[PDB]
């Protein structure tokens, strides 16, 4: 288990938490093995390219592995996963000077099936997690990649169900924004 | 360090058909201990990779017996028999024989299915966004195939091209279709000075567009 996001300023450093391997992946790209550490004897092993970037210093008291990134650049913005072959959830590091902003979350109601949506606008940094009815509704859901506009992200999601079951059987869009520790559960209501 | 190569960045396949993703290492991954240290992973949009095969040919626990890896000491082949929509994603090969471990470039599996026209839905700004002075009009073009699609917005009969944000999903793991969202953002001041708002989708499946509109005064 690792945190969802970390908005580190350019030049600043960041201490990320978790045989503990570490993999880097820039959104939309492939993966790079950064290095395997060993809590048993604090036996850290680095990839040359990162040897000077990260430090796999563990912790017996917390019983958690760590990796630190010093003086970050937008080239460091990426997903960092800490795998044991147990893959962690990864932390999305966003090396930017911009500040955190929680999303506004708006219900998208219309006007044999019906389509409702959720618009998540004006947040920074990424990511956001979106589910419908806390995950109970998954079959007719589409979630669109966020698009960066004026230093802010906007995302949307649609869900389609049998027309006779809405609004009779409630539908709520759940959005979590890790960077701001905020969540919004917006019920879709008839206009 | 060892260089892992996957000649194909993508490979199509008919649902229910077999396919093979090839990969190669610049060095032999067959360790004297008799084990060929090569892994295979599948990565789905927004999900951490997941092992499918380990030690060159061992099927991972929980993994269906449809996947299996074979290959010499430097040439590997992942085969998927009777592919399912659920298999779309990007497949990687990895060597962990020597440090530093290295990955192939990934081969995206693309399912080829029957063409389908998009279902278009248009949504006016919510009352909440309007209270805050913004006015986003959203149009969803869902479950179409092939991937290419064009959207055109009109306001009071005139085409509008600025203020539009478009986003596409990766291929659907349930039905192998694509979907696209198009959002026209105006300020409330402007949104309140026009009446007609129109979303037009033009897709391969037809030379006639699918049009959805609403009138703010309707």
């Amino acid at each position: 288990q690792q945190p969802g996001a970390e908005l580190v300023k350019p030049g600043a450093s960041v201490k990320l938490s978790c045989w503990i391997n570490w993999v880097k992946q820039r959104p939309g790209q492939g993966l790079e093995w950064i290095g395997n550490v060993y809590p048993g004897s604090s036996s850290t092993n680095y990839n040359e390219k990162f040897k000077n970037k990260a430090t796999l210093t563990v912790d017996t008291s917390s019983s958690t592995a760590y990796m630190q990134l010093s003086s970050l650049t937008s080239d460091d913005s990426a997903f960092y996963y800490c795998v044991r072959p147990y893959w962690g959830q990864g932390t999305l590091v966003t090396v930017s000077a911009a500040k955190t902003t929680a999303p506004s979350v708006y219900p998208l109601a219309p006007v044999s099936s019906v389509t409702l949506g959720c618009l998540v606008k004006g947040y920074f940094p990424e990511p956001v997690t979106l589910t419908w009815n806390s995950g109970s509704l998954s079959s007719g859901v589409h979630t669109f990649p966020a698009v960066l506009q004026s230093d802010l992200y906007t995302l949307s999601s649609s869900v389609t169900v049998t027309s006779s079951t809405w609004p009779s059987q409630s539908i709520t869009c759940n959005v979590a924004h890790p960077a701001s520790s905020t969540k919004v559960d917006k019920k879709i209501e008839p206009r | 360090e060892i260089v892992m190569t996957q000649a194909a960045p993508s490979v199509p396949v008919t649902p229910g058909e077999s396919v093979s993703i090839s990969c190669r290492s610049s060095k032999s991954l067959l360790h004297s201990n008799g084990n060929t240290y090569l892994n295979w992973f599948l990565q789905r949009p927004g999900q951490s990779p997941q092992l499918l095969i380990y030690r060159m040919s061992n099927l991972a626990s929980g993994v269906p017996d449809r996947f299996s890896g074979s290959g010499s000491e430097t040439a590997f082949t992942l085969r998927t028999s009777r592919v399912e929509a659920e298999d779309v994603g990007v497949y990687y090969c990895m060597q962990h024989l020597e440090y530093p471990f290295t990955f192939g470039s990934g081969t995206k599996l693309e399912l080829k299915r029957a063409d389908a026209a998009p279902t278009v839905s248009i949504f006016p700004p919510s009352s909440e966004q309007l209270t805050s002075g913004g006015a986003s009009v959203v149009c969803f073009l869902n479950n179409f195939y092939p991937k290419d699609i064009n959207v055109k917005w009109k306001i009071d009969g005139s085409e509008r091209q600025n203020g539009v944000l478009n986003s596409w999903t990766d291929q659907d793991s349930k039905d192998s279709t694509y979907s696209m969202s198009s959002t026209l953002t105006l300020t409330k001041d402007e949104y309140e000075r026009h009446n007609s708002y129109t979303c037009e989708a033009t897709h391969k499946t037809s030379t006639s567009p699918i049009v959805k509109s609403f009138n703010r005064n309707e």
